[PDB]
């Protein structure tokens, strides 16, 4: 669970 | 990778358009800063700047071709370097002052509001003065910032080095455009890339400081900023 | 002096100014401890620092500096220079760090000291990079000289940058003799100077680790090494 | 400083 994960693949 | 077939001008045009906005501080009350007050503004600004940084990275040629894990790694490693070189670049036309935000222009003495911050302030001001004396161009800045992103965590890969070489060609192409001689071209290239060593150094000092404010629980940090901080393990 | 040297004279001076490769105490009979391994590293470093001082003064342009300026540059870059030397010696020993000809450590041995593995992996990674780039000796002595002059230049200075530009001309001159194209010359130059960023990173990490070992009182540091450590002021 | 003396020698 990474906030950075979500931000990268959502844009 | 579409980044390799890009011309030098197409590389410059891509980086310029990818530029993140200049955000404003959560402060428009003017109220002489305490320690928790200034740390609050910086972290709040950084937490909002980080979001636009991810958008910017994705528009950096060659970064979309990377694994999600590899993308996370490069950002976790250089996010503070990218924030600082942006800070240094905005503060360029403001000698002795740091432009964190258009409504947040801090000098050295305001660095004394936070303990250990003064040493970091002087280093940032020293880099800003260096950029100013070198007359850094915006086209060069967006190259160096992109270089930091791809380079800082690459030894922690052949494609990344191919893009890094491509940005080097872009920097040379810019200097040749400006009318520099071959000798002046590789000299200035060397001058710019050696500044990245200090940008790295300022980040490392900034990490320990940000971590120090975490353990002292001076200012509550966002979970995102807390995740980026944990990626260094201090 | 320094501004009047040819590229070849610059290389010759730096090659001639090279410090010797010292040996570690290390009795292979003696089992490893956290204190033992840290002791070997700090004992070696303390003896290497003396030669580094004499090396620095034989670096073109460094003698022309203020005595206080010389102290500053060495205090901020002593571990960087120690590490880039370690990386260079370990270049032909994949998976191993050549601290000394008789002291060859791998990743697993680094786990004897806590928080050392992370530094070991970085040092090993840099060594692999030098190996991948096939770093020449002439290029190494330049990069090491660049670190000495550049690491603390922002923390007179006109002369320093003039020498730094001179070393850049030297690196370019080296690559041109190697048969590289103008594009390949600038590219490799960039690849080399970006490694110095990582070397800086390993230094700051090594400092915090060395300071950590100091406060934990696992290893007695020499009074010189203690002054070198206080020059950064950490935690 | 120790570094000071050794640089002087
Ligand atoms: O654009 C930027 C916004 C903030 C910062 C920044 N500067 C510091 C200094 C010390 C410290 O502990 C943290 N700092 C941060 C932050 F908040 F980003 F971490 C730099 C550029
Ligand atoms: O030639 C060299 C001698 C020592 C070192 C070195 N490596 C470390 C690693 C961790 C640490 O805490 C200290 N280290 C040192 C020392 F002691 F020199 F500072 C590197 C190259």
């Amino acid at each position: 669970h990474k906030i950075l994960h979500r931000l990268l693949q959502d844009s | 990778s579409l980044a390799l077939s890009l011309t030098a001008d197409q590389m410059v045009s891509a980086l310029l358009d990818a530029e993140p906005p200049i955000l404003y501080s959560e402060y428009d009350p003017t109220r002489p800063f305490s320690e928790a007050s200034m740390m609050g503004l910086l972290t709040n600004l950084a937490d909002r700047e980080l979001v636009h940084m991810i958008n910017w990275a994705k528009r950096v040629p060659g970064f979309v071709d990377l694994t999600l894990h590899d993308q996370v790694h490069l950002l976790e490693c250089a996010w503070l370097e990218i924030l600082m070189i942006g800070l240094v670049w905005r503060s360029m036309e403001h000698p002795g002052k740091l432009l964190f935000a258009p409504n947040l222009l801090l000098d050295r003495n305001q660095g004394k509001c936070v303990e250990g911050m003064v040493e970091i302030f002087d280093m940032l001001l020293a880099t800003s003065s260096r950029f100013r004396m070198m007359n850094l161009q915006g086209e060069e800045f967006v190259c160096l910032k992109s270089i930091i992103l791809l380079n800082s965590g690459v030894y922690t890969k052949d494609h990344i080095h191919r893009v890094l070489d491509k940005i080097t060609d872009t920097l040379i192409h810019l200097m040749a455009k400006a009318g520099l001689t071959l000798q002046q071209q590789h000299q200035r290239l060397a001058q710019l890339l050696l500044i990245l060593s200090h940008i790295r150094h300022m980040s490392n000092k900034g990490m320990e400081h940000l971590y120090s404010m975490k353990c002292k629980n001076v200012v509550p940090l966002s979970d995102l900023l807390l995740e980026m901080l944990d990626a260094h393990r201090l």
